């Protein structure tokens, strides 16, 4: 049993998009189908459902009145017509098969079993991204050590790499002369479509008056590099 | 409405684990429940349907039960391949801005000693404030198992708007890391005495606090 999704790309808010899921190696005309979505990196969220012949349609309230599910059994294809996209609609969209096998019992179909609401087969899915953001470089801010670190122990200093698009971004410290007191974290998808991440290094506190610390950010998609010096400050 | 599950459960290989799914009432209390498994870089997989029935190909280790408004998934003889996310679901829970799927739960097959997170909280830089922006940064490093709950507070008050949190990610030393950001206006930032980042992990919560200078 195979489900293959398509249609998912980057798109702007307010505009529209049509997703498609082609199914094979089973009687597509005998099973209901569902669209389920998963925003990164969160949980699953049921979007829409349809019965085998398309007489019974179901939509979540998140999308009622702007998304429309449909199917063409003559072409074994499921469709999700999304309109009025939002940043909140940004997610990975899975095509999922309904468990229940259905045939018409009385004559649209007057009497039927209906969908079961159980998703036995899924299909890897297609990514839908909603952002009004064109390519742009990051702003880099210093994450300065605690003031209460003078002498004695250790200190965490980092830099905040904010508001860039798309991925990826890389971060090094002192041009690679400093490689481990170091954590560089994954990015977050802010509501503005722009991405943000942080990189932090832990060092001795005595070194915070002699050794200069610089984070080197590289953002190739926008042909930008930024070097930021991280001072203790007062 | 929601089907609430535990954020995480953990056990050594061979031991047994159980996962709960609590709702009502109008959903679980009067309807069938299904359970789905999702490993990191793959699509979900049906484990249980109609509360306790397994589809073909699913090991007998996975069992399901259901009592009142709570459903339960059970895994005996934990194997390394059982490490994944688990979600409960009911077709009834779509009917009022409610979510069909649970929250859900991360299952961890223990393969190293547990480690508590190192939490670091940074206030907004003066340079960002001069740009008329404020971003609080909470960094959580070197913890295992790789599951944390992050919550923000403004003085004594809870915060949920302006918050974004990353999924835990495997560091080089086989331990996990995560970060949470709280985006803010300098007015909001200055309006409170302090802001706090609360990280919860394995029966412990560490709260770090920062305040305007
Ligand atoms: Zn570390
Ligand atoms: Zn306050």
């Amino acid at each position: 049993v195979q489900l293959v999704e398509s249609g998912g790309g980057v798109v702007q808010p307010g505009r529209s998009l049509r997703l498609s899921c082609v199914g094979s190696q089973f009687s597509f005309n005998r099973y209901g189908m569902h669209w389920v979505r998963q925003a990164p990196g969160k949980g699953l969220e049921w979007v829409a459902g349809i019965s085998f012949d398309g007489t019974d349609r179901y939509h979540a309230d998140n999308v009622w009145g702007r998304f429309t599910i449909s199917r063409d059994n003559s072409k074994n294809t499921l469709y999700l017509q999304m309109s009025s996209l939002r940043a909140e609609d940004t997610a990975l969209y899975y095509c999922a098969k309904d468990l229940r096998e259905d045939e018409c019992e009385e004559w649209p179909c007057r009497k039927s079993r209906g969908v079961a609401g159980v998703f036995d087969k899924w299909g890897q899915g297609t990514m839908v991204t909603v952002s009004s953001a064109s390519t742009k470089g990051p702003s880099v801010f210093p994450l300065a050590p605690s003031s209460k670190s003078t002498s004695g122990g250790t200190a965490a200093l980092g830099c905040l790499v904010k508001d860039y698009f798309p991925e990826p971004v890389t971060v090094s410290w002192n041009s690679g002369a400093l490689t481990s007191g170091v954590h560089t974290f994954p990015a977050v998808l802010q509501s503005s479509g722009l991405y943000s991440l942080s990189s932090v290094v832990t060092v001795p506190s005595s070194s915070l008056g002699t050794q200069t610390y610089i984070c080197n950010v590289n953002h190739k998609p926008s042909n930008t590099k930024v070097d930021k010096k991280v001072e203790p400050k007062s | 409405a929601v089907l609430t599950q535990p954020p995480s459960v953990s056990a050594a290989p061979g031991q047994n684990v159980t996962i709960s799914c609590s709702g009502s009432g109008s959903n679980i209390g009067n309807n069938f429940v299904s359970w789905y498994q999702q490993r990191p870089g793959t699509a979900p997989k049906l484990l249980i349907y109609e509360s306790n029935k397994r589809p073909s190909g699913i090991p007998d280790r996975f069992s399901g039960s259901k009592s009142g408004t709570s459903a339960t998934l059970a895994i005996t003889g934990l194997q390394t391949g059982d490490e994944a996310y688990y979600y409960c679901a009911t077709w009834a829970a779509r009917l009022n801005s409610a979510r069909v799927f649970g929250t859900g739960t991360m299952v961890t097959v223990l393969g190293q000693p547990k480690a508590n997170p190192t939490v670091t909280l940074y206030p907004p830089s003066s340079e960002e404030l001069q740009a008329n922006k404020a971003t609080l940064v909470c960094l959580i490093s070197d913890f295992y198992p790789g599951a944390v709950t992050v919550a923000w507070k403004a003085d004594s008050s809870p915060v949920k708007a302006g918050v974004e949190t990353t999924t835990p990610s495997k560091q080089s030393n086989n331990k996990y890391a995560a970060s949470s950001y709280l985006s803010l206006t300098p007015e909001q930032w200055k309006s409170h005495r302090s802001y706090s980042c609360q990280v919860t992990h394995e029966g412990s919560t560490v709260e770090k606090t920062v305040a305007p200078t």
